[PDB]
């Protein structure tokens, strides 16, 4: 509603302000009454589909696992790499930028010490064993799980991890509820593109010709912080590998325009654009638009 | 089933209209079935007719005495021992559905509160383990013939 | 100024003048019942109304008709008090006069006889008390008013979610008062459908053919006609110059020798002025435009008699050819315009399998009852009963009105059934809305919800009572002979009385009155519910109806509603609301005639209010009642904005009218967040009454209105002086002016003393007047529970100070000083009722004898010879209240027990010990014993002692009445006899009873003495019979249930103090559970040494934004300040003047108020009496939105000589050092709620087990164990807790053998378990095996 | 269930 | 079973079972009376129906119980429910040696113990007391021991403090949401009728003090004590299982 509560609590509220304040309060109580019901049903289904899964083996001895990278989705680094990998066990040894160098020796319980020795070097991505890959049938081998408990050591044989999984997801449920112009790279770093093939035009634009091109940001000592997505059809300022300054406009595009751009020159020949079939004329004044 | 009987026993030579003669035989089989098997606690037939009369008597004497007749008023009208009315009225009730919902609509039901009286409480089974204990030492401290004499009883 | 206001005068803030005072709060309940049972000399709703509908009953054409004469209501068998103890319903016998006439066969009409049978009885109907409650089985009950959808027709949407096309829909529903629903709905194909309630969908037009409408009239009605003329040759068209709007040219459109518009140019405003001014009636068209067009009526070939074209058929160039060569000048077509008149009904007709009436009449019959054959008589009668039967249909009187209302007609009353016009008119309007003109209603708006209450709802249950008695009467009236049966033999009583016993006995709307609190009673009787018969279900709706709608303003309270599974399903009634004559909700407003604010009040219903622009409550007007400002914030059609000075049509009556009675009792509400207010007004009604009735220091003004209007107090009928004041009774000597000549007398109010309430609290009245005091009409004569001096006092205020105290107020927990529990001030009195039944077993009767095998004299000391405990004996847990023994012979004990009994010689009794003993933990004083005995069981010893006391009390009571009434009446007769014949000494020698004969000379005073004479001699005889009748009633046999011989009811008086665990809370939703009780030495004290009673946590105030409790606390402090000043001056006795000078200053305070106080008040005796009542503190009133303001609070603090800060320094009682920073202290009114600890606390070691499933159950009051539900099992599974889980559902519950093996092991001191198999699963195995399934336990 | 009362009657 | 007042109560299956028994008998009769097929068929139709109403009522027209509008509970409905088997459905089966009341604060506690009312603990541990009283010889026999604590002789408190010492109890509060909803504490006897709850554990339970109640449970067997001590004890669960950070944060 277009006329706020102009009064505050140290003063009085008047008739209407109170009467308006009423609604939000009532729906407030109403909502959380149902979000209790939704949680209750949600938690019930989840233990039924998990439950029977128990830690059975110690090590299934598979080298397979999942590739862990930082979360850095366009915006702001919502989660460090340190958190995701802590307490997990490594799929494969992690190397420096240089090699011959066994940093972490392949199966290691990545506890707190290891995790800092990781963040000392510029360690950028780790392959990690996950429960989804564990070859043992009718359970999960101790290794592929992780460590976590109220105790800090690795999981013991026999713990019923399915249940404790279900609860953890289901408990917090009570607590749950056109300016696309230019990218300005907020920090100084190095630019590395993926999946693009360009042609220089008469204006001299680094024209993307692919649909799957990303705008990354190369670090110096292991913080690939920002990432950005460039649309098909954006005027670029920097090339590739060129050092960007703090707060520098490197892309530019019309929001409400997706251009269909050739790689080549020449005349434009009309095929099946007959006046009436798919087109009609819209011709302007003296300028010849 | 009433109709099938009368058709077996009929004879047209007596001039009875088949309508009202069969109507007799039919209404007999009706009442004899109702009275028999419509009750969970089965009562003899004369009891039912006794009960039926009582329903009529409470009506006629309802408006006559301003309110409703006292339990010892209908007793005079009826021919019998007259304290039996209570006795009649006692067995006359139908049993109640054990799964009758009590309040809140919740799955607490009437039958769910009906406690067990046939049980043997632990506190007594405890003393039983000790009653055996006490009797034994008095009987071992006796003479061997008195043990054999008592051991047999 | 009145009498109990002059006693103690509340200082009142608030500026806006009261123009209309709060009406009687129990209006709704009392009014409605009065309407139901009352003579109305016309048809208007009542028992008369109900009667006239079903009656006269007439036999199967035998000309024996029974017509209805009139009815009377017999006197109540017992009055209010009597009826409660015994357990009868407070009812009156209904005696109704009926006249049975019979017409000879065959008659030019007239009767052989009619018997004018005097009043046959048809049951008793309960009656309402003076205060709007019923007594149904000795338990007071309330009938909650219900909320259901108004009768009429309502158009709804179902946009969006329907079918996943979006593609909106519109549906109509005709909801009558009685009879089947009629639904109209569209579909995607734009076919009109109708469905009887949820049955098979059918094409809507089918009912029209059944109403004798053929195809031509259906087309003619919903569509216009476009007439196509063949003029000179090949096709012209009649043109209405407006029809062409919203379309583009179909061809070269020309007329009058000039082409106005060619094909492809949209027809606009230019073109239509040309057509209209040049009068273009006729236009030339192509012969191809009718290739798609649909022909309207029927055209047949005049020669061959053959069908050219059927109605609703699209023409073609060949179909045209057959009727063009035949000479046809007219061709009627449908006007189809996808903006104006959509081709909807046209499309419908092509799906209709019928043609004539009987085609449809079968298909309607076959839809309702498929599978069985139709008949001509069957289909016709069935349909006529649906919307045309006088018996099964009425949309109501209000319904017939609302029908006409919604259709914009004029007439407000007419037919009770639907007409041919009605049905068509509904279908018409539905199409219009679908066409875009008009909007749909919403259920939530209070113009489409109507209020029924008790008077109406009982009527309906009585109405159904008669329709099920008519068949029985009709059945007898078929074969019934002449003058043998009379109108009583046929009509039974029980079917009527059951149908009413059903309602008041068991219904969702009949509940035990929540009566622990004068606020609780009044808030319950004013309540609305959308639940129960004819209403919604919790699982049905659905958030839309719960949310607050704009129309709730001033009718339903927005804030007072429960906080549980049914939010918004109650919506308690607002203060000034009233029920419309027609049964809607209206509210008061003030007629704003342009520049004057009148004082003439106007009542505006829900629909009416929307149109007008109503001003706001807080608006400044001065010198005459002109609006001060040229622009005022107002609200008109659902929204709110600034408006011109002379546009406002009405104005709010009061600043309070938006809330409820519960909500208005909270001070400084305006500064409090809406959420907390709800929690506030929820707990206020749950306040258990305290020992000593305080008074709120911080009040609102409503408290006096609530006190009087609640029944608990005894309010003076007639003004006079007090003759006698006793803790038992109060006698009022009436003034001369109001008193009638004969029968005159005295007003005598007998007070209610200690008795059990509905919620086990104690309800006690106390006298608040002294000997020889003047009282006026409508005064408070004695305070009820939780009232003092006429004001409503639900609790007791105390000195409270906000600061952390070593964590003992960590969350919202409360920390209380010993001074509170020492003063016995939060002590609360509870009354339990324990009963004993002497039953009848097969073996014999149970005896209440005091001979109980193997019990010591310690029990039989407290017991009299009869076996009942003496009055006054203080008893605790385990003590026997009623000794009882049941016959049980031949026990059949076992060998080792038998030999043992023989060794020590106990005379093994043939009787069991069955005595009623006091439940463990509860302890109180016995204050009354009652014995109710069956007619024919012999009254024991104590009962005769009892019936002697009952006799002595009744003899003393009746005679006391007579002694006072004689002497009061005789003293006046003697004095008027002295006026014209005074023989002073001569007169009083002879006996005073021998006076009535003596006359007086010619005047009306001799005729006045004649009045007093009559009613004296009537007192002589009325004494005799009333004493007699009272006496007979005591000894007469009490009728009990079957099987029960005699019953002893014992009343216990337990007095509960206060201990850790009790929930306490202020009025602003600050709950809290008292945590430790500290010595007064350790409490924070101030420089004057006075400790502080409660230490609350400061953290509770910012998060839950309830800031009003702080304002209360500060102002409260100032209220005690004025107190200590007067307290000093009253003990100094300085002189009357300085006292009066100081008080006068207090009651003025600044400027602009409404008070107007003294010095009128009697300069000695009253001011001093006043002075006394104020030294405890000065009662102030803060109205709801007109409240006190910050400046006014601080200003009153200056007068008290206390800092403006509101804070002072305190000192920690342990270390004695100062506290850095000043802290707030002040006074907060606080309640103790009835979640008392020693009811919640349960424990069980080993107890009873349920029979069917051997599972723990509370049976011998060693109460049931805790429930161990689903979620708690996942807990143990989440740990490794393998044994703890096993133990939980094996030996601790289901294992009948294991549990004993365990218990035996426990006392042997061996902790082990022998598990085996749970009976819960064992029963499953048997239940499955008795189905066809062979379920085994395998091995290997 | 083609309600039993009908198909006896038939 | 009988009730008071001489009225009876019985299962709905009885109304059902008779009708099956009755109709079966009436068909045996009709076969020996050689009744017309039109009749003996209809009887079969009724028996085929009445059997179906007995097994799973509801896939027909819903035969009601005698004179009572309410539907009768079938064999299938004793298995079916909300949801599934009632016994395993919440709730869920009640359990001996338990109780509850209002909870209060008590900051003076150490974190590994809890405040259990004197009055409550007496009633709860009764079989333990009966053993120890007669073990040490203060009672001749259990029946004597029973009478002693009934007399509430002061001697028992000194016995009670022995049996209470190394014996944990389980505290559980209303909606058990995560594994921290049951936790094990050591009882400290208190004069008063409220449970005393160490303030730091309130966070894990999502307990406020607005009048919430908690239950107690006694670990009986020797095994259950050592189980409750090394797994469910307060001090052993200080980290949240959702995210490794401490849950015993200051509130
Ligand atoms: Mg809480
Ligand atoms: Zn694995």
């Amino acid at each position: 509603i277009e006329t706020p509560i102009t009064a505050n609590f140290r003063e009085g509220l008047n008739v209407l302000q109170y009467f308006i304040s009423t609604h939000g309060a009532r729906k407030g109580l109403a909502d959380t009454a149902l979000k209790t019901a939704n949680s209750g049903y949600l938690t019930r289904r989840l233990v039924d589909v998990a439950q029977d899964l128990v830690v059975t083996e110690d090590d299934c001895g598979t080298h397979e696992g999942i590739m862990m990278t930082p979360v850095i989705e366009g915006g702001d680094v919502k989660e460090p790499l340190r958190d995701r990998v802590l307490g997990r066990v490594t799929a494969e040894d992690v190397l420096k930028p240089g090699t011959a160098d066994i940093l972490v020796p392949r199966n290691t319980l990545l506890h707190e010490q290891w995790c800092d020795l990781l963040e000392e070097n510029s360690v950028d991505a780790v392959k990690v064993r996950s429960v989804v890959s564990c070859d043992t049938d009718f359970g999960v081998c101790a290794h592929c799980y992780g460590r976590d408990l109220a105790r800090g050591h690795i999981i013991n044989k026999g713990e019923a991890i399915g249940v404790i999984a279900a609860q953890s997801i289901g408990e917090p449920g009570t607590q749950l509820t056109a300016a696309e112009s230019s990218i300005q790279v907020k920090n100084k770093g190095s630019i590395k593109l993926s999946n693009v093939k360009s042609v220089v035009n008469s204006s001299g634009k680094l024209v993307i010709t692919s649909r799957n091109t990303e705008l990354k940001l190369i670090d110096e000592f292991g913080r690939t912080k920002e990432s950005y997505k460039v649309p098909y059809g954006a005027v670029l300022a920097k090339g590739d590998g060129e050092q960007v300054a703090g707060g520098e406009t490197v892309a530019n595009w019309d929001p409400h325009t997706m251009p269909v751009i050739t790689e080549v020159s020449g005349f434009v020949r009309f095929t099946d654009m007959i006046d009436g079939q798919t087109i009609t004329r819209q011709t302007d004044e003296l300028t010849g638009l | 089933i009433g109709l099938m009987k009368a058709v077996d026993k009929f004879e047209y030579r007596r001039g009875y209209k088949f309508s009202t003669y069969a109507t007799w035989w039919i209404r007999q089989a009706i009442t004899r079935s109702i009275a028999d098997q419509a009750r969970t606690i089965r009562i003899p037939v004369h009891m039912i007719e006794t009960i039926n009369k009582l329903n009529r008597i409470s009506r006629q004497m309802l408006q006559e005495m301003g309110r409703e007749p006292t339990p010892e008023e209908l007793a005079e009208r009826m021919l019998m021992p007259e304290d039996k009315i209570r006795k009649v009225l006692k067995i006359a009730k139908e049993p109640i559905s054990m799964e009758t919902p009590i309040g809140d609509d919740e799955d607490s039901h009437l039958g769910d509160f009906i406690e067990d009286t046939t049980l043997e409480l632990p506190l007594d089974s405890a003393t039983t383990e000790s009653l055996r204990a006490a009797t034994h030492d008095v009987l071992a401290g006796l003479t061997a013939r008195e043990a054999k004499v008592l051991r047999m009883r | 100024y009145s009498y109990t206001e002059k006693k103690r005068i509340r200082k009142d803030f608030g500026k806006r003048p009261q123009v209309l005072d709060v009406p009687y709060l129990l209006s709704i309940q009392l009014d409605s019942f009065q309407k139901f049972i009352e003579q109305d000399p016309e048809g208007q709703y009542g028992l008369e109304a109900a009667f006239r509908s079903v009656f006269p009953i007439q036999s199967y054409s035998g000309n024996s008709e029974l017509q209805y004469v009139s009815y009377r209501l017999g006197e109540p068998v017992f009055d209010v008090q009597e009826c409660q103890i015994r357990g009868v319903t407070y009812s009156a016998p209904l005696r109704v006069k009926l006249r049975l006439v019979i017409y000879e066969r065959e008659a030019p009409e007239g009767t052989v006889k009619d018997i004018k049978e005097q009043e046959v009885y048809m049951g008793e109907i309960p009656l309402m008390t003076d205060n709007g409650t019923f007594v149904i089985n000795g338990t007071e009950r309330v009938i909650v008013s219900q909320l259901h959808r108004s009768p009429g027709v309502f158009f709804d949407s179902d946009k969006g979610k329907t079918h996943s096309s979006g593609k909106v829909l519109y549906n109509a529903r005709i909801i009558p008062y009685r009879g089947s629903w009629l639904d109209f709905e569209f579909d995607p194909k734009d076919n009109l459908f109708v469905r009887i309630d949820r049955r098979r969908k059918l094409p809507a037009t089918i009912i029209l053919r059944a109403l004798n409408y053929t195809t031509e009239q259906i087309l003619d009605l919903f569509f216009e006609k476009v007439i196509f003329e063949i003029r000179d040759n090949k096709l012209q068209m009649e043109l209405v110059p407006e029809r062409l709007r919203g379309e583009t040219a179909s061809f070269d459109i020309e007329a009058n020798g000039k082409v106005y518009v060619e094909k492809g140019r949209r027809i606009t405003a230019r073109h239509i002025r040309q057509l209209e001014k040049d009068d273009v009636k006729l236009i030339e068209v192509p012969v191809e435009y009718i290739a798609g067009k649909v022909v309207a009526k029927d055209y047949i070939d005049e020669s061959t008699g053959e069908l050219i074209c059927a109605a609703n058929m699209e023409l073609s160039l060949d179909l045209l050819a057959k009727l063009s060569q035949s000479g046809h000048k007219r061709i009627e077509t449908l006007f189809t315009n996808d903006l104006d008149h959509g081709p909807y009904i046209s499309e419908t007709l092509r799906v209709d399998p019928t043609n004539d009436r009987l085609s449809a009449l079968v298909e309607i019959y076959r839809m309702m009852r498929p599978g069985e054959p139709p008949t001509r008589e069957a289909a016709e009668s069935l349909f006529e009963n649906l919307f045309f039967s006088e018996d099964r249909y009425d949309l109501s009187a209000v319904g017939r009105m609302k029908f006409n209302r919604s259709l914009l007609r004029e007439e407000i009353e007419g037919s009770g059934i639907l007409s041919k016009d009605d049905i068509i008119d509904v279908m018409k309007k539905l199409i219009d809305i679908r066409n875009g003109k008009g909007e749909v209603d919403d259920i939530d708006h209070l113009g489409n919800r109507r209020i029924r209450s008790v008077g109406e709802m009982a009527e309906n249950q009585f109405r159904v009572g008669l329709v099920r008695v008519e068949r029985a009467v009709k059945e007898r009236l078929s074969l019934g002979d002449l003058d043998t049966l009379m109108p009583q033999d046929m009509i039974n009583a029980k079917p009527i009385s059951a149908a009413v016993k059903e309602f008041f006995g068991s219904s969702q709307l009949s509940q035990f009155m929540d009566q622990n609190n004068p606020l609780s009673e009044i808030t319950h009787k004013r309540r609305i519910s959308a639940l129960g018969p004819g209403g919604l279900t919790r699982e049905r709706a659905g958030f839309e109806v719960r949310d607050v709608h704009p129309t709730h303003y001033g009718r339903v309270c927005p804030i007072e509603t429960p906080e549980g599974p049914n939010i918004g399903l109650i919506n308690s009634l607002s203060v000034y609301a009233q029920t419309n004559e027609y049964g809607f909700l209206e509210t008061p407003y003030r007629k704003v005639t342009d520049g004057v604010v009148t004082d003439e009040i106007h009542y505006l219903s829900a629909i009416e209010e929307g149109n007008y622009v109503i001003a706001q409550a807080n608006s400044n007007l001065d010198e005459e009642g002109h609006f001060v400002e040229d622009l005022v914030t107002c609200r008109s059609k659902g929204e709110s904005s600034l408006f011109s000075r002379d546009q406002v049509d009405y104005m709010d009556v009061s600043t309070q009218q938006v809330v409820s009675v519960g909500a208005s009792l909270i001070p400084f509400l305006e500064h409090d967040d809406a959420n907390r207010a709800l929690m506030g007004a929820n707990m206020q009604r749950q306040a258990v009454p305290t020992l000593r009735a305080d008074k709120p220091l911080v009040g609102t003004g409503m408290e006096r209105a609530v006190a009087v209007d609640s029944g608990v107090t005894a309010v003076a009928k007639r003004g006079g002086v007090v003759q006698y004041v006793d803790a038992s009774r109060i006698v009022i000597k009436v003034n001369e002016d109001e008193m009638y000549p004969g029968e005159a007398g005295i007003d005598i109010y007998n007070l209610t003393k200690y008795t059990r309430s509905n919620q086990n609290t104690c309800i006690n009245q106390m006298p608040c007047v002294s000997l020889g005091e003047p009282v006026e009409r409508g005064d408070v004569l004695a305070d009820g529970p939780s009232t003092d001096l006429g004001e409503l006092a639900l609790g007791q205020n105390m000195r409270v100070a906000f600061m952390p105290w070593n964590g003992y107020n960590f969350e919202d927990s409360i920390l209380v000083s010993e001074r509170v529990v020492q003063e016995d001030r939060f002590t609360t009195i509870h009354i339990q009722e324990l009963a004993c039944v002497s039953r009848d077993t097969k073996l014999g009767p149970e005896e209440i004898t005091a001979d109980i095998p193997n019990v010591g004299e310690a029990a039989l000391s407290k017991l009299d010879e009869s076996g009942i405990v003496y009055i006054g004996a203080e008893v605790t847990g385990g003590d026997i209240l009623v000794g009882k023994v049941t016959p049980k012979g031949e026990t059949q004990l076992t060998p080792e027990e038998k030999l043992l009994r023989a060794i020590f010689g106990e005379k093994a009794s043939d009787v069991k010990d069955s005595s009623l003993r006091v439940p463990n933990g509860v302890s109180g004083t016995v204050i009354d014993v009652q014995v109710f005995t069956r007619d024919g069981v012999e009254k024991d010893k104590r009962a005769l002692e009892i019936e002697e006391m009952q006799l002595k009390q009744a003899k003393k009571d009746l005679s006391e009445e007579l002694q006072i009434l004689e002497a009061g009446l005789f003293s006046r007769i003697r004095a008027v006899l002295v006026a014209g014949g005074v023989e002073a000494e001569k007169l009083d020698k002879l006996p005073r009873d021998r006076w009535l004969e003596l006359g007086l000379t010619d005047e009306e005073k001799q005729n006045q003495l004649e009045q007093l004479a009559e009613q004296y001699d009537e007192l002589k005889h009325e004494f005799e019979k009333k004493l007699e009748a009272k006496r007979r009633k005591i000894t007469q046999g009490d009728d009990l249930a079957p099987g029960v011989l005699k019953i002893v009811k014992v009343y216990l008086a337990v007095k509960r103090r206060i201990q850790p665990g009790d929930k306490m809370a202020g009025r602003h939703g600050n709950k809290g559970v008292i945590s430790k009780i500290n010595p007064i030495e350790d409490m924070p004290y101030d420089e004057n040494g006075t400790p502080v009673d409660i230490v609350l946590n400061p953290l509770g105030v910012p998060s839950r934004m309830n800031i009003g409790q702080i304002l209360e606390t500060h102002l409260g402090m100032a209220a005690k300040g004025i107190g200590d000043k007067i307290n000093a001056m009253l003990k100094q006795q300085q002189e009357v003047a300085k006292l009066r000078e100081f008080i006068q200053r207090a009651y003025d305070l600044g400027a602009d108020v409404r008070q107007k106080v003294d010095l009128s008040t009697f300069s000695d005796e009253e001011v001093m009496r006043l002075a006394e009542n104020l030294r405890k503190g000065m009662p102030i009133a803060t109205p709801v939105f007109d409240g006190a303001k910050e400046a006014e609070i601080k200003e009153l603090l200056k007068l008290g000589d206390l800092p403006t800060s509101g804070q002072i320094r305190l000192y920690d009682g342990r270390t004695g050092e100062q506290f850095e920073r000043p802290v707030t202290v002040g006074y907060m009114y606080m309640l103790k709620l009835n979640h008392l600890v020693d009811d919640k606390m349960h424990a069980r070691s080993t107890g009873s087990y349920s029979l069917v499933t051997q599972q723990p159950l509370g049976g011998k009051a060693q109460f049931g164990g805790q429930r161990f539900g689903e979620m708690e099992v996942w807990a143990l599974e989440a740990y490794g807790a393998a044994y703890t889980l096993q133990e939980m559902l094996t030996v601790k519950s289901d294992d009948v053998n294991g549990r004993t093996k365990m218990y035996k092991n426990i006392v042997d001191g061996n902790h082990q378990m022998e598990p085996g198999m749970p009976e819960s699963f064992n029963v499953l195995l048997k239940e499955i095996r008795s189905l066809g399934i062979n379920i085994e336990l395998e091995d290997e | 269930t083609t309600d039993p009362v009908r198909m006896y009657m038939r | 079973v009988p009730l008071d007042g001489g009225r009876f109560a019985t299962s709905d299956l009885n109304d059902l079972y008779r009708r099956v028994i009755n109709r079966n008998n009436r068909l045996k009769r009709l076969l020996d009376l050689a009744a017309p097929d039109i009749i003996v068929r209809n009887e079969k139709r009724m028996l085929q129906e009445a059997v179906d109403a007995l097994l799973d009522n509801g896939r027909r027209g819903r035969a009601i119980t005698g004179s009572n509008k309410r539907p009768l509970k079938s064999l299938a409905d004793m298995i079916k429910g909300k949801q599934g088997r009632f016994r395993q459905n919440l709730l869920g089966k009640r359990v001996d040696y338990s109780g509850r009341s209002v909870i209060t604060v008590g900051p003076y506690l150490r974190l590994h113990q809890c405040g259990l009312p004197k009055k409550m603990a007496l009633e709860l541990f009764k079989p333990f007391i009966y053993g120890k009283l007669e073990l040490r010889g203060l009672a001749t026999t259990i029946k004597a021991a029973k009478k002693m604590v009934e007399r509430e002789e002061a001697v028992v408190w000194d016995i009670l403090d022995e049996v209470i010492r190394e014996h944990p109890v389980l505290l559980n509060r209303a909606p058990t949401l995560h594994r921290l909803g049951i936790q094990a504490f050591e009882p400290v006897l208190i004069e008063g009728k409220a449970i005393q709850l160490h303030p730091l554990v309130c966070a894990a339970y999502n307990a406020d003090f607005d009048g919430d109640q908690m239950a107690v449970h006694v670990p009986l067997t020797l095994e259950a004590q050592l189980e409750a001590r090394a797994l469910m004890m307060s001090t052993n669960n200080i980290l949240s299982p959702a995210n490794g950070e401490p849950i015993i944060v200051p509130s």
